[PDB]
RNA sequence: GAGUUUGGCGGCCAUAGCGGUAGGGCAACUCCUGUACCCAUCCCGAACACAGCAGAUAAGCCUGCCCGCGUUCCUUACUGUACUGAAGUGUGCGAGCCUUCGGGAACUCUGGAUCGCUGCCAAGCUCA
RNA sequence: CCUGGGGCGGGACGCCCUUGAAAAGAUAUCAAGGGCGCGCAAUGGUUGACUCAAGCGGGUCGGAAACUCGCUGAAGAGUGCAAGAGCAUAAGUCAGCCUGACGUUAUUCAGCAUAGCAGUGGAUGACGAGACGAAAGUCGGCUCUAGCGAACUUUUGAGCC
RNA sequence: GGGGAUCCCUCGCUCGCUUGUCAAACUCCAAACCCCCCGUCAUCCUAGAAAGUCGGAGUCCGGACUGCUGGGGUA
C-alpha cells in the first residue's frame, strides 16, 4: 500500500539545484517583516526545523503576527484558510 | 510467438535493468560488418523507416544475415562497409489464472525505432552501387515495417 | 629568501605487531632521539599478517631543527650519506629504511633486542610555509615555489655534502 | 577546482578562507550588534559592526595607531596597547551613541590572557556594556610592563607611560 | 571638499573557478627572529599564544595580459523545426496523423564577449 | 472480509519511502521496487581540533595483503537498519566536561487537499529547573520522513475529596 | 585476469581519445497548459456581495464520446 505520512512525493521538491547545495546565504535569516506584508514560500531543504508541510510549497500568504522566530502565516488552500508556521528562512518578500 | 503481437508503441518505455529480472540474451553478434578499417567509400546509402515501431532482435538478426550474404556474394568481402544502428534496449513481457493479476514477465528485447530514422547503412564503391541496392531491399523485406532507401553520401556521383 | 630548507624529519618505527617489541621499540627511540614518541594503530583487522583493528603496530617521532640536523648528519654518518635515487622521490623525500638499529652512536647491543627495522625521511620546502598551514587565509602553494629534485640533491651537497647516486 | 558542470565552487570569504559562516549565522540571531576584534603583528583593530541586506554597516572603529596622539610612545604589539586601544573605542562608542553588543573573535583561538581578552578588558572597564565573564580577563601583572621583562629588563619604562596614557585617555573622552 | 592606495566587516555566490605569464611594497599587510611569562602538542613553539628588532618582495596580497579547460551572454543556421493550448462533417484497415488562430525549445553551427561587479567605515595621502 | 464468479493461493486487512500521476493540489487495480512491528549509557548533549573515498610517487620478505611521508581530491566517504532527501571550519572523525533520553501547559499543521472524523505525532511557543561554552547560542534523545492501540478493568506514584 | 623455471610472449575485464544507440523509478538543460498573490479592465452587487445560524432531504450499482503514445492485457 502506498504511505502518507508527511514527506511522501518529495523526491525532487524538496533538493537543491546543484550550484546551491551546502551552506545557503545567511542574509535570508534575518530579513524581518511586518504586519499585512505579502510574502512567497519557498521551502528551503538546508534547515531541518521550522519547515511546513511542503504542499504549501509555491503559494502565497500575508503575515499575521509573530511567535518567537517564527511568523504566522494566512495561506489560502483550495477555498479554505490555513495558519502556517514558519521561520523567516524559508520564506521570501514579494517585489512590487 | 508471432510478429504483430509485439509491434505497437501503444504504453511507456521498460527498459532499466536494475528493476526488472531475468532478461533473456540476444542472437545478433557482431553490429559491424566488412571493411572496418577502411574509410574511403565515396557512396554512403542507408535503408530508413516509414513509421513507428518495435522490431524484435530476432528481425534484425535474419535482415542483418541476408543483407551480408548477398554483399559477400556480389561486392565482394572488402568492397563494403556495412553498420547495424539501434540496439535493442526494450524488454518484452508475456502474461503467463486468467486477469487475476495479469502484469506480464520477461520474454524478449526489442528496438524502439522513429520515422525516417536510419537502420542500415552500407557503404560501397561506384561499379557496385546496383548491388548495394538490391542487398539492402532484401533486409527490408524481413522487417516489420514499410522501409524506403535514400543514397545520403554521393548522390551525385550515383544521380 | 628561496633556499630549499629542511622542513622536518620523521622517524617512523614499524614493528609488525604490538606487544614488548612495541615497548621497547619506543624505549629505544627515546634513548636515540632525546624525545618522546607516539603510537600507530591500525585501521582494519588482517589476519594474514595476524593484526586486528585498532591494535597499535609502530611508533613515529617528529623531531625538527637542531634535532632533525642532528639526526640527519648521524644517520648520513651510518648510511655513508650516499642516497640513490630508489628512495628519492619528486619533492626531494628521501626515506632510506636501515633496518639494524644498533649500528646508531650509543646503541648497546641486547640479546633481546638485536634488531629494529626502522626509516628515515626528509622533506624539504622552500620560505614560506605559513601561507599553506595557517589557520586564516590558508592558502596553497604555487608551482613555481615547489621544491625540485636537482636542487634538493645541491641543497643536500652544499650543506652536509650528502652525494645522490 | 571547476572541472564540470556539477562541481560546487565555495563562496568569495571561503575561498579568501577569511570567514565561518555557521558562525555568522549563529552571531546575527541575537538582533543586536557585534564588536570584531581582529588583530596583527604590527597593531590591533576594534570596531563596531551591524548587519543590513546590502552590506554591514559601521558606526565606530578604533585603531591602536591613535595613541600616538596622546603619547603611547611604546609597542603597538602587545597586551597594553590593546588595553588602551579597548578603552579609547568603549569611551567614543559610549559617547557616540552605541552601548553594547557581542564579543565576536572571528576565526581565532579564544585563550585566557590574550589581546583580544585584554581589549575585551578595556571595553568592560569603560562602561560599554557587553556579556562576558572574568575568569578570561588578563591579570593585571601582565597588563602593566611584565610580559616583556624576561628579554628587555633595559626597557621598562612602561607603567608611567601606561598611567598617562589612560589618564590622558579619560582627559580627552571626559 | 573629489580622487587614489592600504586595512577590516560584507551583498550577489564560477561573468567570480582551473591553468599560464610579466611587473610592486614608501605608508599598510605578509613572509619573517625566539620561547621569560598566559597558552600547546594523542611527540614536535608545526599549528595556536606571546615577545619582536633584522632582511625580502622569492611566496600570500595588488596591477596588466593569455581562449588554453570549465561557467555566463549575444548573434547566423538548424527553425518558427520538435513539442503544445483551443475549434474542426479534415484523414488512416489499424497503432496514428493533418488544417486554422495562439505559444515555442534543447543540443549542434558561423562569429564575438566573460580572467568578477559592488556596500560601509578607518588610516595615510594627494586639492582648494 | 477482499477476490476480473466462489474455492485454492495470498493479505494489496495497521504504518514508512520511490515510480505510476499527465511540471499547483487530488487520483484506481490481486499495479512495479520495497521495508517496518527494532537496536544503543552510548551508537546521546555541548565545546575544541581536524578532513573523508580512490588513485599517483618512496620506504625492510610489512609480496601485487598491512604502517608511514608527499601530491591530486566539493565528497566519488561516513551519518545504526528500507527508499528518497540533507550535511565540509559540517549533520562526519577523535578528545575534554556532562545527562535536555527533564516536570507542567497553549495553539497550528497532517492523519482526514478542497471538506466533517480517536489516539497520536511535529512545528512553534509559555512556566520551573539545568549541561556545555568568553559569549552568541545549541540541547524536549540517536540529520528528516516508519518502529504502534479507545472505553471498561487491575496494579503503581504525589496530594487531596 | 584466461590461454599453455626467465611466467619464453600471447592477452579478455578495465582506464583515456574518437564513432553508434538508450532510460518509468537518469538529468548540465527545458516548454505549452496549470496554481498562489498584486495592479488594471470586465461582469455580479444595498431590489443585498462575502460570511454565519437553523429546518427538510435524496445519493455512496453508473454509462458514454473527445484528448492524456494514460496503467494492465495478445487483443
Ligand atoms: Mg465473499
Ligand atoms: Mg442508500
Ligand atoms: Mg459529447
Amino acid at each position: 500500500t502506498n504511505s502518507h505520512g508527511e514527506k511522501r512525493c518529495t523526491r525532487y521538491k524538496l533538493q537543491k539545484t546543484v550550484r546551491e547545495r551546502g551552506i545557503s546565504p545567511v542574509s535570508r535569516a534575518i530579513q524581518e517583516f511586518e504586519e499585512g506584508q505579502m510574502v512567497h514560500i519557498d521551502i528551503d531543504p538546508s534547515v531541518q526545523k521550522g519547515m511546513p508541510n511542503p504542499k504549501f510549497q509555491g503559494s502565497t500568504g500575508k503575515v499575521i503576527g509573530q511567535r518567537g522566530r517564527s511568523y504566522v502565516l494566512e495561506v489560502r488552500s483550495g477555498n479554505a484558510m490555513k495558519e502556517v508556521f514558519s521561520l523567516p528562512q524559508h520564506l521570501k518578500p514579494q517585489k512590487y | 510467438k508471432p510478429g504483430s503481437m509485439y509491434r505497437n508503441v501503444r504504453q511507456r518505455s521498460f527498459t532499466r535493468r536494475k528493476y526488472m529480472g531475468g532478461v533473456p540474451g540476444s542472437q545478433v553478434i557482431h553490429y559491424d560488418m566488412g571493411d572496418k578499417a577502411n574509410t574511403s567509400f565515396p557512396v554512403k546509402i542507408s535503408l530508413i523507416v516509414e513509421e513507428k515501431c518495435q522490431i524484435r532482435h530476432t528481425a534484425l538478426e535474419a535482415a542483418r544475415i541476408t543483407a551480408n550474404r548477398h554483399l559477400v556474394a556480389d561486392t565482394g568481402k572488402m568492397g563494403f562497409y556495412m553498420k547495424l544502428r539501434v540496439y535493442p534496449h526494450e524488454v518484452i513481457r508475456e502474461n503467463k489464472s486468467g486477469m487475476r493479476r495479469a502484469f506480464g514477465k520477461n520474454v524478449g528485447t526489442a528496438a524502439r525505432v522513429k520515422p525516417m530514422q536510419k537502420i542500415f547503412t552500407v557503404a560501397v564503391e561506384k561499379q557496385n552501387f546496383k548491388a548495394a541496392k538490391e542487398a539492402l531491399w532484401h533486409a527490408g523485406q524481413k522487417l516489420p515495417t514499410p522501409c524506403r532507401i535514400v543514397v545520403d553520401e554521393g548522390a551525385e556521383l550515383v544521380q | 629568501m628561496r633556499t630549499p630548507i629542511v622542513e622536518k624529519v620523521i622517524v617512523h618505527m614499524g614493528v609488525g605487531e604490538s606487544g614488548q617489541h612495541l615497548v621497547n621499540a619506543e624505549d629505544i627511540l627515546r634513548n636515540i632521539t632525546g624525545q618522546e614518541v607516539v603510537r600507530c594503530f591500525a585501521k582494519r583487522t588482517l589476519p594474514a599478517f595476524s593484526i586486528k583493528k585498532n591494535e597499535p603496530i609502530g611508533c613515529k617521532v617528529t623531531l625538527r631543527g637542531q634535532k632533525a640536523q642532528e639526526f640527519l648528519e648521524t644517520a648520513l654518518g651510518i648510511v655513508e650519506k650516499t642516497l640513490n635515487r630508489s628512495q628519492f622521490d619528486s619533492f626531494g623525500n628521501v626515506s632510506f629504511g636501515i633496518e639494524e638499529h644498533t649500528d646508531f652512536p650509543g646503541m648497546r647491543y641486547d640479546p633481546n633486542i638485536g634488531v629494529f627495522g626502522m626509516d628515515v625521511t626528509v622533506v624539504l620546502k622552500r620560505p614560506g610555509e605559513r601561507i599553506c598551514k595557517r589557520r586564516i587565509a590558508a592558502r596553497k602553494i604555487p608551482a613555481g615555489h615547489r621544491v625540485t629534485v636537482d636542487d634538493a640533491i645541491a641543497f643536500l651537497n652544499e650543506s652536509y655534502g650528502v652525494e645522490v647516486m | 577546482m571547476a572541472t564540470g558542470p556539477r562541481y560546487k565552487v565555495p563562496f568569495r570569504r571561503r575561498r579568501e578562507g577569511r570567514t565561518n559562516y555557521h558562525l555568522r549565522l549563529k552571531l546575527l540571531l541575537s538582533r543586536q550588534d557585534r564588536v570584531v576584534v581582529r588583530k596583527s603583528s604590527r597593531n590591533v583593530q576594534i570596531q563596531l559592526i551591524a548587519p543590513t541586506p546590502d552590506g554591514d554597516i559601521t558606526y565606530s572603529s578604533a585603531v591602536s595607531n591613535e595613541l600616538a596622539k596622546y603619547g603611547y610612545t611604546g609597542a603597538t604589539g602587545n597586551t597594553t596597547a590593546a588595553y588602551l586601544t579597548g578603552l579609547l573605542f568603549g569611551l567614543k562608542s559610549l559617547q557616540k551613541g552605541y552601548e553594547g553588543g557581542i564579543l565576536d573573535i572571528g576565526l581565532q583561538a579564544s585563550s585566557a590572557g590574550s589581546r583580544v581578552y585584554a581589549a575585551l578588558k578595556g571595553v568592560v572597564d569603560s562602561g560599554f556594556e557587553i556579556p562576558c565573564s572574568p575568569e578570561v580577563f588578563p591579570p593585571d601583572e601582565r597588563i602593566r610592563g611584565e610580559h616583556i621583562a624576561g628579554y628587555r629588563e633595559e626597557s621598562s619604562d612602561l607603567p608611567e607611560q601606561f598611567e598617562a596614557t589612560k589618564e590622558k585617555i579619560f582627559a580627552e573622552f571626559s
